[PDB]
């Protein structure tokens, strides 16, 4: 109706405001990648560990590359 | 007095508009816990008047000079951002608290501390011997005020490397007001 | 008025008034006193927390010792170095008042009790003593310019098995000596010398051993080993014009054999001028 | 969605293949991530911010430093985000430099004086 | 007392019109030939006195729209050069009213409000002036030979000033 | 009260901000909604509106009269652009999100507010000595070599619009 479409461009918003932070702090992330890693901390995850994971599958595809 | 209350005229402090009134913002009850953060918080705003006097009495007068004019003009470029902080500051009033602002106001603290004392230092000079009194300043070896001052200094001198490029280059020298070191006799 | 308050809930009033005292503010019953600072409690109060108060002031008065010598260090008739030894002494009083905002937004949950409180600022009764005791042994004796680039050489090296105030005073003195290596970076490399307050340790006069002569006191007590060859590496180059990087580091030489590199050079370019 | 079907599809984006063929990577982020579930600092978004402008400010990028303080205040505005301090320690710590020590500066309290 | 509080986006619907040059609207209710802003009209915001304000700025430039209208008019319904300058006039009109026509498309279609409309009628807002002071004097004035070589030596005249 | 006041510093004055021939723009007396601290940064808001309106009014009016009076304000509009433009973006941001308060609004002119001023007595001189003709070129001129950044960027582009007159009635008798 419309309370279901409010919602959709308040995460739009939100969603393209994190991605402006993600650039001026020049995370590598682009916007698919980063609505994966928000959903997460929404469940409650560690970002002290999501973050080695991160650090890490980086840093094994360019040994395939 | 809610805590609250303190909070929204703290924020009208910074500015210079006055329970805070107006040399330090006596405010007039409340407990002494309150009172002795709310004066040293107040007393922040108090210098901004003080940067604030200089840049609108020398903004006044056409007697000034040119260099007078990039000094008095770069002093508001570091205060539009002064302006930004008092507005993310407000947006959040609707939480915050005495002992939050501290933090938040702690750097603020300092650069109202170096331009509050940078428009006192030169006060009577106009032209070149402005842009001599300061640079003056750089000779402080702080990382954080050498690095400010040093940025001041990069806009007053252009008017003065814009006699040295005109005098050099093509002879002309034109200042009504006596700013060059170059003084000619008609 | 404390003693007509129950014990359990008076402590609420205490950690709250306590938790601004921590800031430089007085406070409403743990007051502080005029001019090592004095502080008062209490005439009526619980014994089982006077002994515990007693036990949380004292990052207080290492703070209200502190505070005042960056409001007075900071004053240019003191040296290039300290300057901005005041400066980086400053960042970690910003982190300061960091952790006091943290304890009162913990304060309003009610979870931070005065046993909680003794334990979460240990890091800063640890921190805030170290720069309570400089700022105390670099204003007993007169220091400016190199002697107190000293000091923070020797109390660098008695915490040799501390390992966390280590880290601390090799964070100062990494900082306190940027000015100073900046100074010779232009006495070395080139000839001249501009030193404007009187803290370099070569000054210059107005034959040629009068010219410039080794100030005894400004020397960094670890270039003491190289005293010469700096005052001997710009000799040489002035000589010559009127004719016509550096970074601190702990436990590795990287600038005494910098120094080397530009004096092995400073002599073949004068030696071979005379031949 | 669940956390464990949506860590494979992370692990989809930064390696570019299909569930079927990237399977010991994933089995190393299970290791990790799992075991590794609950918070263990206390959470607030002040400290992680003053940490943020501290660092653009040290890259001389003052500029930055007073725009993020701008964006940071809409993530409120709109409110649909209820973790706000975890995305952002996570977007701090993949932030490279385009161009030491730390227990001397602010660190987030530690949780465990309290009975968890 | 009463007022209408009509809405926001329907101001600038009824101030199309006006640069149009139809009449009989809701707002803006000419008396005398001369276009006048009603009284009631109150928005949410605007303090019922700036709307007046608003208005009565864009009400002097319907009286320039509406008075050439009414000399359009006047000759529809053998001078042979009247009737040649409405043609000229005329024919302005109708390029005019295709960009305010095309901004209605706009509405019913991004945001728009009162400041960023005007702002956007900037490089006509001022062409429309010259013609209320050249026409001025092609409206002030009898026999048909003074009215024609008087009007045609305006123009001659008023574009020597703009060189 | 937001797109009360965006119109006010348009041009505009209503109920709220009364306009007086005299003084100026500047609020009427304390209202209740609203905090009494305020009643002070918009008397320093409106010395900006009072600017715009004198120059507008002074823009139409066209007073005194030669060609290198209409150039003049035929360019004086120009430099006058950049402030119509960043105040039909205050709208648009105040349209996002309604969390920002009259400071942000006061902090975004910035600019306006140090250049008006500066801009101001040059007009002043004008219209209190009768400077008829070519003297304009100087008049303007000699108020070009100033020190404030963005006035010797303002001024300058006047002086480029109004030789375009010299310009072309030089090479008309050359």
């Amino acid at each position: 109706a419309a309370a279901a479409a409010a919602n959709l461009n308040a995460v739009r918003e939100t969603m393209d405001v994190l991605l402006e932070i993600s650039r001026i702090l020049n995370t590598g992330l682009d916007m698919e990648t980063l609505s994966i890693c928000v959903r997460l901390c929404e469940q409650g995850i560690n970002p002290e560990a999501l973050s080695s994971v991160i650090k890490e599958l980086r840093k094994a595809t360019e040994a395939l590359k | 007095i809610t805590e609250a209350a303190l909070v929204r005229d703290i924020l009208y402090v910074f500015q210079g508009i006055d329970n805070i009134k107006m040399n330090c913002y006596k405010v007039e009850n409340l407990s002494r816990s309150l009172r002795d953060t709310a004066v040293r918080l107040s007393e922040l705003g108090w210098l901004h008047n003080k940067i604030r006097r200089y840049t609108d009495q020398r903004s006044l007068d056409r007697s000034f000079g040119l260099v007078g004019q990039s000094f008095c003009a770069a002093l508001h470029q570091e205060l539009r951002e002064y302006y930004r902080l008092l507005s993310v500051l407000h947006s959040q009033l609707q939480s915050l608290t005495l002992r939050r602002l501290l933090v938040w106001t702690y750097d603020p603290k300092i650069r109202l501390k170096t331009l509050a004392a940078l428009v006192d230092h030169c006060q009577g000079r106009k032209g070149g011997e402005l842009a001599s009194a300061v640079h003056a300043y750089t000779k402080t070896g702080d990382p954080y005020m050498r690095s400010l001052v040093q940025h001041i200094l990069s806009l007053v001198s252009h008017p003065v490397l814009s006699f040295l490029y005109r005098w050099i280059y093509d002879g002309e020298l034109e200042d009504t007001y006596h700013e060059f070191f170059v003084a000619s006799d008609p | 008025l404390p003693g007509t308050l129950p014990l359990a809930s008076q402590e609420s009033a205490v950690v709250e008034d306590l938790l601004y005292v921590l800031v430089g503010v007085d406070g409403r019953y743990v007051s502080a006193q005029p001019l090592s600072r004095t502080f008062l409690v209490d005439p009526n109060l619980d014994l089982s927390i006077r002994e515990l108060v007693h036990r949380i002031l004292p990052v207080a008065a290492s703070y209200s010792a502190v505070t005042r010598f960056i409001e007075e260090k900071s004053s240019f008739e003191y040296g290039q170095v300290n300057h901005a030894l005041a400066a980086a002494m400053r960042t970690l009083v910003k982190e300061h008042l960091i952790l006091v905002s943290q304890l009162e937004q913990l304060h309003r949950q009610g979870l931070l009790s005065l046993q909680k409180l003794w334990f979460y600022i240990q890091p800063a009764m640890r921190t805030m003593d170290i720069l309570a005791s400089l700022a105390t042994s670099v204003d007993k004796g007169e220091c400016l310019g190199g002697s107190t680039l000293s000091l923070l050489h020797d109390r660098s090296f008695s915490y040799t098995g501390d390992s966390q105030a280590q880290e601390l005073c090799l964070y100062l003195t990494k900082a306190a000596s940027a000015p100073y290596f900046e100074v010779l970076e232009k006495w070395i490399y080139r000839g001249i010398i501009h030193d404007p307050y009187s803290e370099f340790m070569v000054e210059e006069h107005e034959y040629w051993d009068q010219r410039y002569t080794i100030v005894q006191q400004q020397i960094p007590s670890f270039l003491q080993k190289m005293a010469d060859k700096i005052l001997s590496t710009g000799k040489y180059l002035n000589v010559v014009r009127e004719c016509g990087e550096i970074i601190y580091t702990l436990k590795e030489r990287a600038y005494v054999e910098q120094i080397e590199k530009a004096f092995n050079y400073a002599s073949k370019v004068l030696l071979d001028f005379l031949m | 969605k669940s956390p464990n079907v949506l860590l494979q599809n992370l692990c989809c984006r930064i390696l570019g293949r299909s569930e079927a063929d990237v399977a010991q990577q994933f089995q190393y982020a299970v290791r990790v991530i799992g075991s590794n579930f609950a918070p263990t600092v206390e959470r607030d978004e002040f400290l992680v911010a003053e940490k943020i402008k501290k660092e653009l400010i040290r890259q001389r990028r003052e500029a930055d430093a007073a725009l993020f303080s701008e964006l940071h205040r809409k993530l409120h505005s709109q409110g649909v985000l209820k973790n706000k301090w975890s995305i952002l320690y996570l977007l701090l710590s993949l932030s490279e430099d385009p161009r030491s020590y730390a227990t001397l500066f602010a660190q987030a309290l530690p949780r465990d004086a309290h009975s968890t | 007392d009463d007022r209408v509080l009509v809405t926001e986006t329907q101001v600038i619907r009824e101030t199309l019109w006006l640069l149009s040059g139809v009449k009989k609207l809701f707002i803006f209710q000419l008396i005398d030939g001369k276009v006048t802003v009603r009284n009631n009209i109150i928005v949410t915001h605007l303090t019922h006195s700036c709307l007046r304000s608003v208005l009565e700025q864009i009400a002097a430039y319907g009286q320039v729209v509406f008075r050439l209208q009414e000399f359009i008019d006047e000759v529809m319904g053998p001078f042979r050069t009247y009737q040649a300058f409405m043609w000229a006039l005329y024919k302005y009109f109708i390029s005019f009213k295709e960009e305010l026509a095309e901004i209605e498309k706009c509405i019913i279609n991004t945001t728009i409000t009162l400041a960023i409309v005007v702002d956007k009628l900037a490089p006509r807002l001022s062409q429309l002036k010259v013609l209320h002071k050249v026409f001025s004097t092609g409206v002030a004035e009898t026999r048909n030979v003074v009215r024609a070589s008087h009007l045609l030596n305006t123009l001659y005249k008023a574009i020597l000033e703009y060189d | 009260m937001i797109h009360e006041l965006l119109l006010a510093l348009s041009g505009y004055p209503g109920s709220i901000f009364t306009w007086n021939k005299r003084s100026g723009l500047q609020v009427s007396q304390d209202f209740p909604f609203l905090h009494p601290s305020e009643t002070s940064v918009l008397n320093r808001l409106c010395r900006l509106g009072t600017d715009y309106i004198r120059f507008t009014e002074f823009i139409e009016q066209y007073t005194l009269h030669g060609i290198y009076l209409r150039a003049f304000c035929t360019g004086l509009d120009s430099v006058l652009q950049p402030y119509r433009q960043a105040l039909l973006d205050l709208e648009q941001e105040f349209l996002g999100d309604p969390h920002l308060s009259i400071s942000h609004v006061n902090y975004f002119l910035d600019q306006f507010q140090l250049l008006f001023p500066s801009v101001m007595v040059v007009v002043e001189q004008i219209k209190s000595q009768k400077i008829h003709g070519c003297q304009i070129l100087e008049t303007v001129y000699k108020h070009s070599c100033g020190g404030l950044p963005p006035v010797r960027s303002a001024l300058e582009k006047i002086l480029a619009v109004c030789h375009g007159v010299m310009y072309k009635q030089l090479s008309a008798w050359m």
